[PDB]
């Protein structure tokens, strides 16, 4: 019950609209979930599949923290991150393929 | 808009404020009425459902000015390219008529198959963000300048000069931004282009969809 905004880049480009991922308030959610998340909308705004992210240079994702922080996570990996990540501490997440 | 003031109130009648249902979030785009039943916008900001908003100066307050009409239609056009972010355009049919008034109109589209020289100014107007950090609940509005198309060809790797605008000198901070999608862009009062995309960073030149290069489907998906 709470959103998120984010944004997309794609090979240099970056739509200019304004996008949010629908959160549960104060959820704990593990950062497989929200890969799930950021793959969803990576296909539904950019046509953008598991197969291009393997074969990009770069592919990750930036979760910007409320607290100024920020998390810097590799799409093209494995291993999640031991650990579960809570809805309300995020301020937005930046994609970037 | 980065780098823009506010606009007069109500004196973009055309413009329209999108809210968009997404499978996996809500979204926000802008738009210009032109026709009283259609919408043009981007269609990278399609949904499965879309409300409208007409008449609005700050679309958090819910003022009488205001009509919200929901989309019975959202047409993208057949070519849109979601990769690349081409043939970006998508007309909406408005489910009723809207009720003309001095703060409610269409604006008016290009004559046949205009190009745009570099050097012309247009304005874009807007409610998306103003910076990395904020936002505004006004229609804001900035004067841009039409760029050579080099300086998007060296920029952007899909740009097509036939069916987009390459808008905004890097010098100056003015562009559209997060949010501002679909509006319009206006030279001389007629929209010759919908905000499309640019740098994450906002800087420019951006991208504008060239509408005269779809009058004949615009004109058609409207009869």
């Amino acid at each position: 019950t709470v959103q998120v905004p984010y944004t997309i880049t794609v090979n240099g480009t970056s739509q200019n609209i304004l996008s949010n991922l629908t959160f549960n308030k104060n959820q704990n959610i593990s950062y497989k979930d929200l890969e799930g998340k950021v793959k969803s909308v990576l296909e539904s705004n950019r046509g953008i599949t598991d197969v291009d992210l393997r074969l990009s240079k770069q592919a990750k994702y930036t979760v910007n923290f409320k607290n100024g922080t920020k998390k810097v996570i590799d799409l093209k990996s494995g291993i999640y991150t031991a650990n579960l990540i809570n809805s309300s501490d995020i301020k937005s997440i930046n994609i970037n393929v | 808009i980065i780098g823009g003031r506010e606009s007069r109130p109500h004196s973009r009648p055309y413009m329209a404020y999108l809210q968009i249902q997404s499978p996996a979030g809500q979204s926000r785009c802008g738009g210009f009425l032109v026709r009283e039943d259609f919408v043009l916008t981007a269609a990278h900001c399609w949904g499965s459902n879309i409300n409208v908003t007409l008449g609005a100066h700050n679309i958090q307050r819910r003022e009488n000015t205001q009509q919200h009409i929901t989309a019975r239609r959202a047409i993208r056009h057949p070519q849109y390219n979601q990769r690349t972010i081409q043939n970006d355009i998508m007309l909406l049919q408005l489910s009723r008529r809207v009720r003309r008034n001095r703060n409610v109109n269409p604006v008016a589209l290009p004559r046949a198959q205009e190009g745009l020289r570099p050097g012309t100014l247009c304005t874009v107007a807007g409610w998306g963000r103003v910076s990395m950090r904020r936002g505004t609940d006004t229609l804001r509005e900035v004067q841009l300048r039409v760029q050579r198309d080099r300086q998007c060809l060296r920029i952007f790797g899909s740009y097509d000069p036939r069916r987009q605008i390459c808008v905004g000198d890097r010098r100056e901070r003015k562009a559209a931004f997060k949010g501002d999608s679909g509006g319009p862009l206006l030279c001389n009062n007629v929209a010759h282009g919908i905000v499309s995309y640019g740098k994450s960073s906002g800087v420019p030149p951006e991208v504008f969809t060239r509408v005269s290069s779809f009058l004949p489907w615009i004109r058609t998906t409207m009869r």
